[PDB]
RNA sequence: GCGAAACAGUACCGUGAGGGAAAGGUGAAAAGAACCCAGAGAUGGGAGUGAAAUAGAUUCUGAAACCAUAUGCCUACAACGUGUCAGAGCACAUUAAUGUGUGAUGGCGUGCGUUUUGAAGUAUGAGCCGGCGAGUUAUGAUAGCAAGCGUUAGUUAACCA
RNA sequence: UUCUCGCAGUCAGACAGUGGGGGAUAAGCUUCAUUGUCAAGAGGGGAAGAGCCCAGAUCAUUAAAUAAGGUCCCCAAAAUA
RNA sequence: UUGUGGUAGACGAGCGUUGUAUUGGAGUUGAAGUCAAAGCGUGAGCAUUGGUGGAUCCAAUACAAGUGAGAAUGCCGGCA
């Protein structure tokens, strides 16, 4: 800011009985280097309260609103071992559900470490835990893979 | 929208026109031969192009006034150095420049514009009955 | 066929050089040295030289004739100027300029070059029409 | 004292109208082909049928 | 002949083979349109109109004139407004007349 | 985020600049003198748009006057000869242009009479 | 953008505490131009290299005030905040548009900001041009609009994950 | 145009008619009331203006009839007694 | 049907710039800036081809701003 700067606070001219005009502190704005009147200063919060009761509602119109579209299916913990840290299988079962061109989001309540490891290295998907899971990452995938055990503690969240 | 009105593209056809001054006043003389030179009766007249006729006048010196201005009526004609008024009366102007008179009142008469110098040359006067302009056949007509 | 020869970096003012330039534009090139190399002008012997040059390109390295070529263009341009100071009277401070020029020198072999770049420009908007047609019919 | 409006181009422009230089007459050596001055000798010498210079 | 013919808001001279333009009407190029009101054909007077007098005239083109910003500028004053108009119209000739 | 306008500005000036085409002086030039020129150059076009409509009438008028001049009456009585009695609502542009075609005017001359 | 992208608290000013700059970019790679011509030389034109030399060391992109040269048009009797509306004549042919460029002639006309009872001003501010060049943000309150929750409602703050 | 509420700006007025005060029935003077205009509003008449007269300019049109004023010409329209 | 001169100033309806989010696309078969055109909108504006030029950019919807230049006897730089 204008202050901030290091300058001399001297007048560069007599006020009167010269020429030119009456620019006091030659790190004013007029001069260059410097001297930015209105800035954005390293305090801002830019935080967006919202109600609690809104975020829930929210969260359930977005679960029920794609979970009755038929782009979304169950998985269960049993083929969270045919498929290993090695992504070559995932690759296949990518391509059996033709989601090449897509971006499913994936949410289970167990964070298995084989399902983790991979599809780390595509960008596409990515796996979530329940409680970590938002509205945004909800909706953006268009497509959801979601495990049956999670659905107690779903209904149980309202 | 419009119909595009018909204007003049500098069609200059003009005839040659004489007025016997037998006597008449300088007002209505004056009048009458501005309207002759400035063809403003001309039935598809333009003032934006020239357009007018050629007027030649004689008996410049039997031209008479109405009234006292021959001892009221003075002209005044400025010269750029201060003191330069020549005053003048109506019966030396008849008697010395009567030409000037009637060149310099139908002149006056016409819109000062940049075809003001160029209409007034239209206009050609003599103080006794003898015209040089004899070649150009002209035909001549009263009270215009 | 124009073989021009251009010269940068010349200390002289550009109206002079502009002076001489139109005094000796228009002409040829035997007349050319005669009526230049005789006048008491600064601008007037470096002329010389260019015009000089000018002559020895169009003869060797573009093959052109001896005696049909005449000067056709002879201008002055402002060349990078360069700023000092000098100072004045109760210590007054003052940005002297020291002006510079460009000087370029031109040739042609036949009365014509004043068309030649017209048939150039009709040529261009000749060109631009035709892509406009061309942008057209492709309804 | 100083200009109160600025010149314009067209103004300086018909001030240097007059600027254009005369072209100096010229004449032809009677022994020494080349265009001299006028009245004046040319780089050989002879100014007529008589010399004055040496070789410059 | 010479006609008078009037038509959107003004009156026109019609010869044969002529063409002119007038304010649209919502008519589409191709339709024969008889011109009602139409004043003085020649050798004849009538007061506010002729009666039963048409001129049958095909329509031409559909038109846009150039653009023209007009600006009011109030002097010395906070105050500065732009606007822009065109007038469409229509160009049409004439083809034939009766008495 | 700082932004600087660079190219809608360039692009205004140059508008603004292109109207002032067939100028006179450094007017054509001067953007900071263009606006101005064009800015007056607008306000006359206004007021001349209304300044040819009353010239336009006026001339009319002076042409059917000076047509008139050759039978005898004069344009007053001519006006009135044509609203009082034979009412004709007919455009005095039309009655100048009427002369183009000689004698058909005067055909109306005759019949404007009772 | 740190005052300081390049041998910046340097060059520079001041005997002093001290004040305090400005400029970056060829080209993929120098392959940075053998040799010839003009010139004493710089240098330029040819040749060649390189996709391109309008990339040639003035080294990315190259608008404006600057001034030259030229096709097309006009002006040396003319009173002019210079443009608008008509209008020939002249030459041309476009994003086909009742087309374009110039303006012999006619009608009309006293800029822009600011401060002002009041501006063509004989008050004022501006040489032009190019860029930079001010109503935000933190924390509160009131009110309008909209929303969740709904009538023992509503809501979290600091804080931990 | 009365009423609660959001948010204002405005505190240098001038002129013409009308009635008075100051002034000497002098001011393009001042101080008031009052009717309008400008102020913050274009055009026409008055030759040229902020106040005078007609009056409300949304734009375009080369269309008609009037308002104040004017009609030999500039510069639009007329004559008759 | 009425109404649309208008500074301060209240108020609605809007265009442009940068960046993020995304769905679509263009891109040495040539993008940006930039030069010139005799086009399209009620507007701040926006298409088109032609030369320049060698890498990013465009449509549409929201969000957030160092976001719109004619002065400040303004500021540097260049030029009359």
């Amino acid at each position: 800011t204008k202050g901030e700067v290091r300058g001399g606070g001297k007048k560069p001219y007599k006020q009167k009985h010269t020429g030119k005009a009456r620019q006091g502190s030659t790190r004013n704005p007029h001069f260059v280097g410097g001297g930015i009147v209105f800035g954005p200063k390293p305090n801002r919060n830019y935080s967006l309260k919202l109600n609690k009761k809104a975020h829930t509602a929210a969260l359930h119109t977005v679960w029920s609103e794609k979970l009755a579209s038929d782009n979304t299916h169950l998985v269960d913990q049993n083929l969270f071992n045919k498929t290993e840290g090695k992504t070559k299988v995932m690759m296949q079962f990518l391509k059996s559900a033709k989601l090449l061109d897509k971006n499913v989001l994936f949410v289970v309540n167990t964070l298995n470490t084989n399902l983790e490891q991979s599809t780390s290295n595509i960008k596409n998907v990515q796996v979530k835990h329940l409680d970590k899971v938002s509205v945004r990452d909800l909706m953006l995938a268009n497509a959801l893979l979601v495990e049956k055990e999670v659905l107690k503690a779903l209904e149980g969240k309202f | 929208k419009t119909s595009m009105l018909t204007k003049e593209q500098a069609n200059k056809r003009r005839q040659w026109y004489i007025v016997d001054a037998a006597g008449l006043v300088l007002g209505k003389l004056a009048v009458k031969a501005a309207d002759l030179i400035r063809g403003k009766n001309k039935v598809d007249f333009t003032p934006n192009q020239d357009c007018g006729d050629y007027l030649i006048i004689i008996n410049s010196d039997q031209v008479v006034l109405t009234g006292n201005k021959k001892e009221n009526e003075f002209w005044y004609h400025h010269s750029q150095y201060i003191g330069g008024i020549k005053k003048v009366s109506g019966r030396d102007m008849l008697k010395k420049q009567s030409d000037k008179l009637v060149y310099n009142a139908v002149k006056g008469m016409l819109p000062d514009n940049r075809l003001s110098r160029r209409w007034i040359t239209k206009v050609h006067v003599f103080k006794g009955d003898k015209h040089n302009m004899e070649a150009q056949k002209p035909t001549t007509l009263n009270w215009s | 066929m124009i073989a021009f020869a251009k010269q940068f970096r010349v200390r002289i003012s550009p109206q002079k050089a502009r002076l001489v330039c139109q005094l000796i534009v228009g002409k040829k090139t035997a007349d050319a040295q005669n009526i230049l190399s005789n006048t008491p002008k600064k601008a007037a012997t470096l002329i010389a030289k260019l015009l000089n040059s000018a002559i020895a390109n169009a003869t060797n390295n573009h093959g052109m004739n001896g005696d049909a070529l005449y000067v056709f263009e002879c201008v002055a341009n402002q060349g990078p100027s360069m700023k000092r100071t000098i100072p004045r009277a109760k210590g007054s401070s003052n940005m002297i300029t020291k002006r510079s020029s460009n000087l370029v020198v031109k040739l042609s072999d036949n009365p014509n070059e004043r068309q030649e770049l017209i048939k150039q420009q009709k040529a261009l908007v000749k060109k631009r029409v035709e892509g406009q047609q061309k942008a057209k019919m492709a309804r | 004292a100083v200009q109160q409006r600025r010149s314009s181009k067209h103004r300086r422009d018909k001030r240097r109208s007059h600027d254009a230089l005369t072209a100096q007459a010229l004449s032809v050596c009677q022994k020494c082909g080349k265009k001299k001055l006028f009245h004046r000798v040319c780089s050989c010498g002879m100014y007529g049928d008589l010399r004055v210079k040496k070789a410059y | 002949m010479h006609a008078i013919v009037v038509c959107g808001s003004k009156q026109y001279l019609v010869h044969e083979n002529d063409t002119f333009f007038v304010e649209k009407l919502e008519a589409p190029v191709g339709k024969e349109i008889q011109l009602d009101k139409v004043l003085m054909l020649d050798e004849k007077i009538g007061a506010p109109y002729l009666e039963k007098a048409r001129v049958v005239c095909v329509v031409e083109k559909h038109g846009l004139q150039r653009k023209v910003n007009v600006i009011k500028h109030i002097s010395q004053k906070h105050h500065l407004k732009k606007y822009g108009h065109r007038q469409p119209y229509t160009k049409l000739k004439v083809v034939r007349f009766v008495h | 985020m700082r932004i600087k306008g660079g190219k809608q500005t360039r692009v205004r000036r140059k508008k603004w600049l292109k109207q002032a085409s067939g100028s006179f002086g450094t007017r054509h030039a001067s953007y900071k003198v263009a606006k101005q020129t064009v800015i007056q150059a607008a306000k006359y076009a206004y007021r001349d748009r209304r300044n040819k409509k009353r010239d336009f009438r006026s001339l009319w008028i002076l042409r059917l006057n000076a047509a008139l001049r050759e039978q005898g009456m004069t344009y007053s009585v001519f006006i009135n000869l044509l609203k009082k009695h034979n009412i004709e609502i007919n455009r005095k542009v039309l009655s100048e242009l009427a002369i183009k075609e000689p004698s058909k005017f005067n055909l109306i001359v005759q019949k404007v009479k009772s």
